[PDB]
């Protein structure tokens, strides 16, 4: 949610920046606006979007831990049932001693 | 082996997550379903996502192109399209004309569409592409208008500015270089006039050409448009072009430029001819490296089609009834020159390189490709090879793409004949199929949906004789041309196709734009190994009726006294070469899979699902 | 189509959803409407800008039409711009609300 | 993909830097552009790098 | 042949005031019947 929820502000950057284009300012004094408006929107668009995807990067890379604890959890499973079916066999060689 | 058996069986090693040429929304869906977890929400959100990105690319619309060749079936072309928002964002993708064999191009032709990082406020739509040295420059004008509207100190500034852009090695753009050139654009707007904009490339002088001009409805070729220029070098410096240069780089591309009601795409700039050549060729012989060259190459047109060559060849041997230099056309040895035979300054044995300087080599050619070799004979059997490919820059209009928009939302770019559709209006139906379901996308009969006809044209299908060696020839083909289009009248090369068995059948769209069709209307006749038909109405004859606003096929029986585009005209035979040649009324053609966009739907309606 | 004789079930109604795009209503006028099954969201927007002087009094509107539409993912569009202050001063200069 | 997207954007603050650097307001007051643009960009560009 | 709930309100036939009959040279055989002009009253028209 937090990988897509931050790439959905670039549009609306621009947004701020397409509406900061135009002069504020009227009368005697002609008009203020800010020139750079769209290269700071689409600079910090780009910064966004760089921080979308390192936190894709820590979303799959928990998925992977995950993946890796379950099969390590696999590996402890078949030594316990290993272990307890040779115990099993050596309560029968003890029978028969 | 494994190649053997990816050759004969590809589907062992195709997996559906990497693809060599997958879109960056294909691997964002890919990004965004790499988990642990896949609930039907996630991917149900997640196609969600994609279908967004899917419709943000499938609404875009081309401004403008630039061909980076001298003609236009050669080279490959440059498109620029937009977006459907207010800060509007610009995508640049690619398309090759040596991919398309025959008026149609493959699927493999098309490029992606690319982001352009940089963000651009173009001003009436004054946004031209260019390649430069190999490289993508992108151009375009801004204004900055600042009105008071008032009596007591008005104030009224406009400042034009040129912006110039271009593609890094890793996709990045470079920051914009400035050009302040609200002088001209003033000068052009002092005039009643709307303006016009020219980019291209000249590859002989090093720099690229931006005049601005007037829109005027034709171009004459007398009456020159108002015209203010400027040319521009590698290093950004801006250079000044006066106005004898700007009167000659005018005059030789009026065929490209924009007029009020036609979209034109300019192509590599070209004032008569451009020479492909080297000059220093090498042969590293065991003995000594001879490495003969051409040093001062220079070319006059003096006509139409002639051309006045000049060079000074030499060879530079370093450690007579030999050695000799002689240049051939085709099969015409054009110059043959001795080096004992006048030759100034024959070198000495003390220097090590032996330089011989021919003379200066005057030659008149004609033609418009001259693939001419130059060859520095040296036996006794060493022949060293230096080619001189010239080629002329047709001024045409069947040598400029066009680009056109439908009311209907439909765009396509034209050359000459061919239609080729540039956009898709799927993303118009495309709601009523998402807000339903997921289910509904993926139909078939969303993949079933009409789409318009490119243009005001129309449909034909040509049914075609069986193959028996004769009423034939040999080869087991047919060429269905086409007629009456330009001012040129004659047998143009429209479609090709191999001959079959017993009935073979083609539709084939013909198009119309109420310039064309110059006299009786387009004819369409067969071409065989034998005797071609169209022979004085053996071809297929129509025209558009005005009053009924419909295409009608004149030849259908014997008619006599029948209506033509012209007029009335007394006896009309029957089209030869065919059997049967009926208009198909309102054909489909739903959505092409070959086409433009055709990547995209690949990826929406196969490779997602996977 | 859930409300079988004159009264809704709970069934019948959706959740408020909460619009990503920052709107400035000027009295109200804000009309939503569904184009081709997507919801498009229409309003206006005013600009008074006004000196209150004598030497060189100064008395600006526009009157803005603003358009976005949703998105599949939940996102809204970024608005489109319709300078619509002609038509709507053409109403004002008329004694009419 | 991150590590390089990110240093993508250090030019492009430069432009805008360099865009807010001419003057707006025109007329009877006479110009107003900030003076630390460039500086405020060089600093977010280090930053980002 | 269109219908009303149950009154075929215009009947049209192939042989009969069709002009243009295809041959059978097209694979497409298109018929193009005529001109239809109806007169119904009714709010809710449900046509077939």
């Amino acid at each position: 949610s937090s990988s897509v929820l931050s790439t959905s502000g670039t549009a609306l950057h621009m947004a701020a920046a397409a509406a900061d284009l135009v002069p504020n300012i009227y009368g005697f004094a002609v008009g203020g606006s800010r020139f750079g408006a769209l290269f700071n929107a689409s600079a910090i668009g780009i910064e966004i979007s760089a921080s979308a995807t390192r936190i894709a990067a820590d979303k799959i890379s928990q998925s992977e831990i995950y993946r890796r604890r379950r099969q390590e959890w696999e590996i402890q499973r078949n030594n316990a049932e290993a272990e307890i079916k040779q115990i099993d066999a050596q309560l029968a060689t003890l029978a028969v001693r | 082996a494994g190649v053997s058996e990816l050759a004969y069986y590809p589907e062992n090693y195709i997996d559906p997550t990497i693809r060599i040429g997958q879109t960056g929304m294909m691997n964002n869906l890919l990004q965004q379903l790499s988990q642990s977890q896949l609930n039907i929400d996630t991917v149900e959100d997640s196609f969600k996502n994609y279908l967004t990105a899917f419709e943000d690319v499938a609404n875009l619309q081309v401004i403008s192109g630039y061909h980076d060749s001298i003609n236009v079936n050669e080279g490959l072309t440059y498109l620029i399209g937009y977006s459907q928002t207010e800060p509007r964002i610009y995508y640049w993708r690619n398309v090759d004309h040596q991919k398309c064999q025959h008026g149609q191009f493959a699927a493999n032709a098309w490029g992606e569409w690319k982001k352009i990082e940089i963000p651009i406020n173009v001003w009436q739509e004054n946004i031209r592409p260019v390649i430069y040295k190999s490289r993508l420059y992108l151009l375009w004008l801004e204004q900055k208008e600042l009105k008071n509207e008032s009596e007591d100190g008005k104030i009224d500034i406009t400042d034009y500015i040129l912006k110039l852009s271009h593609i890094r090695y890793d996709g990045s753009w470079s920051s914009p270089f400035n050009f302040n050139v609200t002088d001209k654009i003033e000068n052009l707007i002092n005039k009643k006039a709307s303006i016009g904009m020219y980019c291209s490339s000249d590859y002989e002088k090093d720099v690229i050409i931006v005049y601005f001009h007037e829109k005027k409805d034709n171009y004459s070729f007398n009456s020159l448009p108002a015209r203010e220029g400027m040319t521009i070098n590698p290093d950004m410096t801006l250079s000044i072009l006066t106005e004898n240069d700007l009167d000659a780089i005018v005059k030789s591309t009026l065929s490209e430029l924009d007029t009020r009601t036609e979209y034109k795409v300019n192509n590599q700039f070209a004032t008569d001819y451009l020479a492909e050549y080297k000059e220093s060729i090498t042969t590293k012989n065991k003995l000594a490296s001879f490495t003969g060259n051409i040093f001062d190459l220079s070319y006059i047109s003096p006509g139409n089609g002639h051309i006045n060559l000049t060079f000074n060849p030499s060879m530079e041997i370093n450690f007579d009834k030999n050695i000799s230099f002689l240049l051939k056309n085709g099969s015409d040895i054009l110059v043959e020159l001795n080096a004992e035979d006048h030759v100034a300054s024959k070198p000495s044995h003390e220097s090590d390189p032996m330089v011989y300087d021919f003379n200066q080599v005057k030659v008149d050619i004609e033609g418009y490709d001259i693939p001419l070799v130059s060859e520095f004979i040296i036996k006794q059997d060493i022949v060293i090879e230096s080619p001189i490919h010239i080629k002329l820059k047709s001024k045409d209009t069947s040598n400029v793409i066009s680009l056109h928009k439908m009311p209907s939302g439909t765009q396509y770019m034209q050359i000459g004949p061919y239609r080729t559709r540039l956009n898709t209006l799927f993303s118009r139906k495309l709601a009523e199929r998402a807000n339903i379901g997921i289910d509904n996308v993926l139909s078939m009969e969303t993949q079933n949906l009409p789409e318009p006809q490119l243009g005001e044209g129309f449909y034909a299908t040509f049914k075609l004789p069986p193959y028996n060696k004769e009423e034939h020839g040999d080869e087991r083909w047919f060429k269905i041309h086409i007629g009456n289009i330009d001012g040129n009248s004659a047998r143009q090369p429209y479609y090709e196709g191999m001959l079959s068995d017993i009935e073979t059948t083609v539709t084939l769209f013909v198009p119309y734009a109420k310039g064309y069709y110059i006299r009786e209307g387009v004819r369409l006749g067969v071409g065989y190994k034998k005797i071609i038909y169209d022979k004085s109405w053996e071809s297929a004859f129509f025209y558009f009726d005005e009053t009924k606003n419909q295409f009608i096929f004149i030849n259908d029986a014997d008619h006599d006294s029948g209506m033509t585009q012209q007029g009335i005209v007394k006896n009309i035979k029957k089209y030869k070469g065919f059997i049967h040649v009926v208009v198909m009324k309102n054909n489909t053609e739903p959505m092409d899979f070959n086409g433009a966009n055709a990547i995209y739907f690949w990826e929406l309606f196969y490779y997602t699902p996977m």
